[PDB]
RNA sequence: ACGGGGAAUCAGGGUUCGAUUCCGGAGAGGGAGCCUGAGAAACGGCUACCACAUCCAAGGAAGGCAGCAGGCGCGCAAAUUACCCACUCCCGACCCGGGGAGGUAGUGACGAAAAAUAACAAUACAGGACUCUUUCGAGGCCCUGUAAUUGGAAUGAGUCCACUUUAAAUCCUUUAACGAGGAUCCAUUGGAGGGCAAGUCUGGUGCCAGCAGCCGCGGUAAUUCCAGCUCCAAUAGCGUAUAUUAAAGUUGCUGCAGUUAAAAAGCUCGUAGUUGGAUCU
C-alpha cells in the first residue's frame, strides 16, 4: 500500500512525476526525441515538391494500390510519401510541384490499409484538391 | 419480417442492419 | 494599448451527444410549439437556467440565516417573480429547481404576441415582430426572444406607424390603389 | 424620439472665447486652413536641415 | 505497380444529369414543416415501422 | 522558460496554457566604453571593435524599423507606404504649439452577440382526427400536405434624396421615392452498415477504381466505392489537420494495480525519511 502520513508530500508527489514517464503520451510529448523525429517538427501541415508518384500495395485481407506521391518538404529537406485521397486525384499532380501536406489523422501513425503512410495532400499549385475534383476550379497552365 | 430477417442474417454481412430494424420493430417510434 | 473591452461570452452550450434520439425529437417539440430558428435557440434557454439552477444549487447549501443566502437568494426570486416565470406565493428558493424550459419559452414576445390575440400562430408573430408591427409601450420591438417583463405585459400593442395600427396603408395595398 | 445636447451662450464673443472651433466652423464663425498634415511634416523636416534666415526659404 | 488506371471507374461512369427540382426550405419555415412531418398529423399507420426513407 | 494579474477545461480533486493591450523586468544587429543631465551605461546620443551594409570625383563621408506604415525573406501561419489632434492624456517658456502616444476610417468568417431566406386566407384532397350514422355517408369542428391550386396583404435585402452622425466623413439609427411569386431576391457543409440520426431504392464497377478515424466494404445481386433520387444532422455556417482539456478510477491525494492478465526485491541487518501505546479538570 501506499504511505498516507501528513508529512508525506515530498513522497507523493517525486512519486507520482517519475511515473509519469512510464505512460506512454507523458513520454512521448515531453521528452523531445518523438518532436526531432516529426518531419513537419510539430506543425499541422506542411509544403514540400513532389518527387515522384508512387504506388503503394495495401496491406493483405484486402488488396489495392494506394496512390502515393514521394515529397522533399521545402523547410527542413526531409523526404515523406503522402496518399492522394480520392479517384483520378493523382492525373491532377504533376512532378516538381507546390504541394500542402496535412497529417493522417491519428497523430504520427498510419491510417488503417495503408502501410507507413502519415500524410495526405490538401493543395496542389495552390488549388485545394476538393475544388479540382468537384470541378470548382481548374489547375493553373 | 424483422425476426426472420434477423434469425438469417444475424451471421452476415448484414447483422447491423437487421439488428437495427428489429430493434425499430420491438421498441416502439 | 486600446480604449476597448475585449469582454464577451457565449450564449449556448452544445450537448455532449450529439446524435441522441429523445433528446432530437423533445427539442423539436419545442422548437414547433414555439416557433423557433434552429436548436441553437433552445440551447440557448437551457444555458440561461442552466446557470440559474446553479445559482440556487449553491445557496441552498449555505447556512439558511447566512447573509450571502438571505442576499442574493432574494435577488434571484424577483427576478423570476418579476419576468414572470415564477409566482409570487411560490418565493422559497426551493422552487427554482422546479421552474423548466416552457416556463421560460413562454415569456418570450413572440408567444405572448401570439396569445394576446394579435397574430393566429406562432409563425405569424415572428414575422409579425421582424418587420416592425409590434411596440411594447412606446417602443417598437423587433426581437423575438425579448422577454416579457409581467408588468410590461399588458402594454403591447400594433406599434402606430404600421398598417395594422395607426395604419398608412402599406407598400403593396399602395400600388394596387395605384394600378386601379 | 432624438436626444442631443445644447449649449446657449451669454454674447456672441463668449461664444467665440468658449468653443470648440469646430462647433463655431459649422456656423461660419470660424476657418481652418487647408493645408494637408503630411505636407506640415515634410516642410518641418525639411527646414531642419538648413540654418537660419534660409528656413523661410523652404519650398 | 502500375499508376495506369487511376481515375477508372469515376471516368467510367455514366453522367446522369442532375434533375430540377424546386426550392427547398430554410430556416424556421423548414423546422415547422418537419415538426408537422413528425409529430402532428403523422399517420397511424404500421406499428413501429416508421424509418423515414424507407425503400420497401 | 520573461515573471505575475490571468485563460481553457472541470462533480469534487485536478491537468494544460499565459509572446500578447494592466503591473514588474529586459533589449534596441553583437559585445564594450562614455558625455550631458535630477534621472541614461540612453541607442529616432556619441566613441571603438566584430558582422553586415550605403554614397564617392577613390581623397573621403554616412548607418541601425524588436516605433507607424511599407518591402524582402521565412514559413502552415498574420491588415493601409490612409485621415486627425476633435476625444483620452503627455510635453514645452505654454488657455495658443506639438504628439504614427492615442483617436478615426480601411482590410478582417480569429472570435463573441442579435437575427431574414416567408406569413395568411379561400379552394381541392377516394387526406387525417373529431359529432351523428350499425356502416355507407353527412359537418364552416380542428389540424396536415410533395397542390410551379387561386388570392391580394406585410416587409426587408437592395437602389437611393434629405437629415442626423463626425475634426471631416463613413457605418448604424430616422425618414422620402422605387424595390417580391418558381417571391430564379435559388443556403450550404458533411453524411445515410455499426459505433451514430438517416435507404439490403436504382444504374455503373467487379479485390479493380476507390471507401473506410476503428470494425470493416469491394472478387458480377456492393445496405459501405462512383452517380441519380430520397432521407438525416448542424445551419450562415459546416468539414479536415495539429496542440491541449474532459472522457482517463488508463498516473489513481480524493482514487488504481502487483498468485495465474504488466508487476513483490535471494535473505537478514541497518542511516535519513515516514509513522508511532495508555496517562495529568
Amino acid at each position: 500500500g501506499k504511505c498516507r502520513g501528513l508529512r508525506t508530500a515530498r513522497k507523493l508527489r517525486s512519486h507520482r512525476r517519475d511515473q509519469k514517464w512510464h505512460d506512454k503520451q507523458y513520454k512521448k510529448a515531453h521528452l523531445g526525441t518523438a518532436l526531432k523525429a516529426n518531419p513537419f517538427g510539430g506543425a499541422s501541415h506542411a509544403k514540400g515538391i513532389v518527387l515522384e508518384k508512387v504506388g503503394v500495395e495495401a496491406k493483405q485481407p484486402n488488396s489495392a494500390i494506394r496512390k502515393c506521391v514521394r515529397v522533399q518538404l521545402i523547410k527542413n529537406g526531409k523526404k515523406i510519401t503522402a496518399f492522394v485521397p480520392n479517384d483520378g486525384c493523382l492525373n491532377f499532380i504533376e512532378e516538381n510541384d507546390e504541394v500542402l501536406v496535412a497529417g493522417f489523422g491519428r497523430k504520427g501513425h498510419a491510417v488503417g490499409d495503408i502501410p507507413g503512410v502519415r500524410f495526405k495532400v490538401v493543395k496542389v499549385a495552390n488549388v485545394s484538391l476538393l475544388a479540382l475534383y468537384k470541378g470548382k476550379k481548374e489547375r493553373p497552365r | 419480417d424483422p425476426y426472420e430477417d434477423f434469425q438469417e442474417n444475424w451471421n452476415t454481412k448484414h447483422s447491423s442492419g437487421v439488428t437495427r430494424e428489429l430493434m425499430r420493430e420491438l421498441n416502439g417510434g | 494599448p486600446v480604449a476597448r473591452s475585449w469582454v464577451c461570452r457565449k450564449t449556448y452550450v452544445t450537448p455532449r451527444r450529439p446524435f441522441e434520439k429523445s433528446r432530437l425529437d423533445q427539442e423539436l417539440k419545442l422548437i414547433g410549439e414555439y416557433g423557433l430558428r434552429n436548436k441553437r435557440e433552445v440551447w440557448r434557454v437551457k444555458f440561461t437556467l442552466a446557470k440559474i439552477r446553479k445559482a440556487a444549487r449553491e445557496l441552498l447549501t449555505l447556512d439558511e440565516k447566512d447573509p450571502r443566502r438571505l442576499f442574493e437568494g432574494n435577488a434571484l426570486l424577483r427576478r423570476l417573480v418579476r419576468i414572470g416565470v415564477l409566482d409570487e406565493g411560490k418565493m422559497k428558493l426551493d422552487y427554482i429547481l422546479g421552474l423548466k424550459i416552457e416556463d421560460f419559452l413562454e415569456r418570450r414576445l413572440q408567444t405572448q404576441v401570439f396569445k394576446l390575440g394579435l397574430a393566429k400562430s406562432i409563425h405569424h408573430a415572428r414575422v409579425l415582430i421582424r418587420q416592425r408591427h409590434i411596440r411594447v409601450r412606446k417602443q417598437v420591438v423587433n426581437i423575438p426572444s425579448f422577454i416579457v417583463r409581467l408588468d410590461s405585459q399588458k402594454h403591447i400593442d400594433f406599434s402606430l406607424r404600421s398598417p395594422y395600427g395607426g395604419g398608412r396603408p402599406g407598400r403593396v395595398k399602395r400600388k394596387n390603389a395605384k394600378k386601379g | 424620439k432624438t436626444t442631443g445636447f445644447g449649449m446657449i451662450y451669454d454674447s456672441l464673443d463668449y461664444a467665440k472665447k468658449n468653443e470648440p472651433k469646430h462647433r463655431l466652423a459649422r456656423h461660419g464663425l470660424y476657418e481652418k486652413k487647408k493645408t494637408s498634415r503630411k505636407q506640415r511634416k515634410e516642410r518641418k523636416n525639411r527646414m531642419k536641415k538648413v540654418r537660419g534666415t534660409a528656413k523661410a526659404n523652404v519650398g | 505497380g502500375s499508376l495506369a488506371r487511376a481515375g477508372k471507374v469515376r471516368g467510367q461512369t455514366p453522367k446522369v444529369a442532375k434533375q430540377e427540382k424546386k426550392k427547398k426550405k430554410t430556416g424556421r419555415a423548414k423546422r415547422r414543416m418537419q415538426y408537422n412531418r413528425r409529430f402532428v398529423n403523422v399517420v397511424p399507420t404500421f406499428g413501429k415501422k416508421k424509418g423515414p426513407n424507407a425503400n420497401s
